[PDB]
C-alpha cells in the first residue's frame, strides 16, 4: 500500500498497554 | 497501491510466466 | 447447536487472518513482523492444542503456517528456515 507522500501516523502510542488496548474500562 | 507486493508475487510465479 | 469450531476451522481462520494482512505488508518488518507472527501464532496453537485429543491433534498440518507465508505472503522457505532457527534459538521454546 506504500505510498511515498502518505501522511505519517504521528500517533504517541507509548503509553498504552495489552491491557487499554483489550479493555472495555 | 499493490505496486509493493507486485513486485513480490514476481519473484513466487514459476520461471515460465 | 453450539458451533464446536475444529482444531481445523480455528487453524483455518487464523491462517487467513495472517496471510491476508501479510500480503498487503510485507516487505514492511515494521508492520509484519515474521519472527514474532511465527514465535506467537505457533505458541498459540501450541497451547490451544495441547489439552486436545488425540484426533484433534490429527487436524493440525505440521505446515499450517510455514506454507500459506510462501503460497499467499511470498516468504521464501529460505528466509522461514532461519526465522525459525531465530524462533527456536532466541523463544522460550
Amino acid at each position: 500500500f506504500i505510498t511515498k507522500h502518505s501522511k505519517s501516523l504521528n500517533i504517541n502510542t507509548t503509553n498504552e498497554t495489552e491491557d487499554t488496548l483489550r479493555s472495555l474500562n | 497501491s499493490e505496486i509493493d507486493s507486485k513486485v513480490q508475487d514476481y519473484r513466487f510465479l514459476s520461471p515460465h510466466i | 447447536d453450539g458451533l464446536k469450531i475444529s482444531v481445523g476451522g480455528v487453524i483455518e481462520s487464523l491462517v487467513s487472518k495472517i496471510s491476508n494482512i501479510g500480503y498487503d505488508f510485507y516487505p514492511n518488518e515494521i508492520t509484519f513482523p515474521v519472527e514474532f507472527i511465527i514465535n506467537y501464532g505457533e505458541r498459540a496453537i501450541f497451547n490451544f492444542s495441547r489439552n486436545k485429543s488425540e484426533a484433534e491433534k490429527k487436524e493440525i498440518s505440521p505446515n499450517w503456517l510455514t506454507s500459506s507465508l510462501h503460497d499467499h505472503v511470498k516468504i521464501d522457505y529460505w528466509i522461514l528456515v532461519d526465522y525459525y532457527n531465530n524462533t527456536i534459538e532466541k523463544g522460550s521454546w
